[PDB]
């Protein structure tokens, strides 16, 4: 015979004839695994970035402006941690960037706005990217192989070099023009193309498939590198699609969209899905919902931290039943963390204000003396918790440890009750006049 | 000396803790991470105490526990002094289980006996008993749990092997049985209604064939789905089975000296979770 059931503090009580009681006191395991949060600077200064207005059909707290920001996670990480390479990678896909510089109208601004995102999205995919490469080059024996290399870390001036050096001088002039969009370029590379598959006796392996790249469309196509998709990241041909690949003609976004249509990606590598919410974005919300079905790779915090910056961005839409599943998930495994300020501060972002109001009261009531320690708790009961939850809970904390100023602001006669001093009297009669 | 405690509870705030075990005794311990200290023990039973179950501390300290003697035995906490302060034995036989409600709902209690009935004992004016009782099941009554709302309903479960839904009625002021559900071969050792105030409804239902049950209605209108949590008999007996408050998780306590749990995936099927 075993019994268990679970706790007011979610947590578990099983039969146990080790302890003294007969008893386990078990701490639930958290699925909660990131370790910034249970520090509470982290929270404190996460609440520094909402701006909390009450409901407009009950006055509890509801975030009504938020500046979180991918970004701002990466301070509580290592830099070398793949976490890291997670959330940064959604910072410069999400994060709104800004151009610091005036400029003549508007649509020049967006403009700019999308070779600053690119340049650093191209930036980063070479840093992941770099030691693949780096030791294909290392092994290569064959130099126009290694200038197609160079030319995989988008580094078009080592490739020129090479090609100078190793006597390959027309194809080094033409290797300048990888990353300048010149369609002239590109139809006359593609008819290069065509020509030598075309009859074309030989032509040698590498000097192909540089041309292909400065065709625009190096797997959309009929010369194809595809197939190099057994040798290469997909990351590292993804690259490829970004950095030649038809830039000025779609936006980030289809581009990428574009690759993507040309390889599945592996299910279960979230660094795929980032990409693949990007990309998809007329359906975000579809498309995360299918990404949940499927894997895991993307955590309950992630998803809820995502969804809530795309929301306050407007970056993108989600439903306020799907944000606040979100919301629930990561405020329910905070709870169970013991993190009862975090779970509170994140139940805000709830758009049902029934369903705040209760789990907010709930959990302050339940819970009123852990939450009333330090300062880092004071701005959390400043929040915005109704003062009546506040000290209605703390009433019940005093009726079950056995409060008069509180039930000022039945249960009066027991109180009477307990007091039976003259000018207390005479404070308790003006009370109840006003 | 403890070598087989039946229930135990915890307080609203989790400061003392409530066993009870088979020897009559109810001990009451003041927790502290590993250290629960032993502040009381409580002889007042003829017989095995099954459970015990605290109250609502809006109402003082209270704990309502039953045992085999048949009788319902209501305690409280005076001056730091326990005292048996009411009684309720209208049932002739063992008492299995006795759970308060929802504390919108005044101070009812639900017990649960073998002699196949339920009651709900309010505590009046006089903190005198106020029973209105019903026959709930044939051969035996081994649980009953509350539900909560915002139109007030339970469940039962059963030695026919049923799970019934019941709810109050002014017209008749007696709680109306409204919809039994058929799905176990054997005695329905729990039942537990789920606290989501969420889209649906949660029932997890454990029994002696080694199945649990997920009884989840959609909405007020269309009936419960009947969900078999996995399609295999667990290695033993099942016991208990507790919803988690934030979360949804479920709790299952088989007679394989392991607790599982199990929770909702988006295909709606139940998934483990440790």
């Amino acid at each position: 015979y075993t019994f268990a059931k679970f706790s007011t503090g979610s947590m578990l009580l099983t039969k146990d004839i080790v302890g003294k009681s007969g008893v386990s006191i078990k701490r639930l395991p958290t699925e909660l695994q990131r370790k910034f949060l249970f520090d509470d600077v982290y929270l404190d200064k996460e609440i520094e970035k909402v701006t909390i207005e009450a409901r407009k059909s009950n006055p509890y707290p509801q975030i009504s402006e938020s500046s979180l920001l991918f970004k701002d996670a990466l301070d509580y990480m290592e830099k070398t941690s793949s976490d890291y390479n997670l959330w940064k990678l959604s910072s410069i896909l999400f994060d709104p960037v800004s151009y610091p510089y005036k400029t003549d109208n508007d649509q020049v601004k967006m403009a700019l706005l999308k070779k600053e995102r690119h340049c650093r999205l191209t930036s980063w995919i070479v840093s992941q990217i770099g030691p693949e490469i780096e030791e294909k080059i290392r092994n290569s024996s064959n130099e126009i192989e290694q200038i197609f290399l160079y030319l995989l870390l988008n580094d078009v001036v080592r490739a020129s070099k090479l090609a100078i050096e190793s006597k390959n001088g027309h194809l080094s002039v033409l290797i300048s023009y990888l990353g300048s969009n010149d369609p002239r370029i590109r139809d006359l590379a593609e008819l290069q193309l065509q020509k030598w598959s075309t009859g074309g006796c030989s032509i040698d392996k590498n000097i192909s498939k540089i041309y292909k790249l400065l065709s625009g469309s190096p797997f959309e196509g009929l010369f194809s590198l595809k197939e190099l998709e057994s040798e290469f990241s997909w990351l590292c041909l993804l690259n490829l699609t970004l950095c030649y690949g038809q830039i000025d003609e779609y936006s980030l976004e289809s581009l990428v969209q574009s690759h993507l249509d040309k390889f599945s990606l592996p299910y279960d590598d979230p660094i795929g899905v980032i990409f693949q919410l990007y990309a998809a974005n007329e359906n975000t919300e579809k498309l995360y919902k299918e990404v949940r079905q499927r894997t895991n790779a993307l955590d309950v915090q992630f998803c809820w931290y995502l969804i809530q910056t795309l929301r306050f961005n407007g970056t993108r839409v989600f439903s306020k039943e799907t944000s606040d599943e979100a919301t629930f998930a990561f405020a329910a495994q905070l709870e169970f963390a013991q993190l009862h300020g975090h779970s509170l501060f994140v139940s805000c972002f709830l758009n049902d204000d029934k369903a705040a109001e209760d789990t907010i009261k709930r959990l302050v009531m339940r819970e009123i003396t852990l939450l009333r320690a330090s300062t880092n708790d004071h701005i959390l009961n400043r929040l915005k918790i109704p003062s009546q939850l506040i000290f209605n809970a703390q009433a019940l904390k005093d009726r079950y440890e056995g409060s008069e100023v509180q039930n000022l602001l039945d249960l009066a006669e027991m109180a009477i009750v307990t007091s039976l001093v003259q000018n207390n009297e005479l404070k308790t009669l003006r009370e109840i006049l006003n | 000396h403890n070598e087989l405690i039946h229930d135990a509870v915890l307080d609203y705030y989790g400061k003392r803790l409530a066993t009870c075990s088979s020897d009559k005794t109810i001990k009451i311990f003041e927790v502290e991470g590993e250290t629960h200290k032993l502040i009381d023990t409580l002889t007042g039973h003829e017989g095995p105490v099954w459970r015990v179950d605290w109250a609502h501390p809006k109402f003082g300290t209270i704990l309502a526990s039953c045992s085999y003697d048949g009788k319902v035995l209501i305690w409280k906490e005076e001056n730091g002094r326990w005292s048996q302060i009411a009684v309720h034995a209208v049932h002739s036989a063992s008492v299995n289980s006795v759970q308060w409600a929802p504390h919108e709902y005044g101070p009812l209690l639900l017990v649960a006996s073998s002699d196949g009935k339920v009651s709900v004992v309010e505590f009046k004016e006089n903190g005198t008993t106020s029973p209105i009782i019903i026959d709930a099941h044939a051969i035996g009554v081994n649980s009953a749990s509350w539900a909560p709302a915002t139109s007030r309903k339970f469940v039962t479960g059963g030695a026919d092997n049923l799970v019934k839904i019941w709810k109050y009625n002014s017209d008749a002021q007696t709680y109306v049985l409204e919809s039994t559900l058929e799905g176990h071969s054997d005695w329905v050792r729990d039942v537990a209604w789920s606290p989501t105030v969420l889209l649906r409804s949660y029932l997890a239902s454990v029994s002696q064939d080694r199945t649990c049950i997920i009884w989840t209605q959609d909405n007020e209108q269309g009936p419960w789905k009947k969900t078999l949590l996995k399609e295999e008999k667990f290695p033993d007996v099942l016991w208990r089975a507790s919803w988690s408050l934030s979360g949804n998780v479920l709790a299952l306590s088989g007679g394989d000296n392991k607790v599982t749990l199990w929770k909702e995936n988006l295909e709606g099927k139940w998934e483990p979770a440790g």
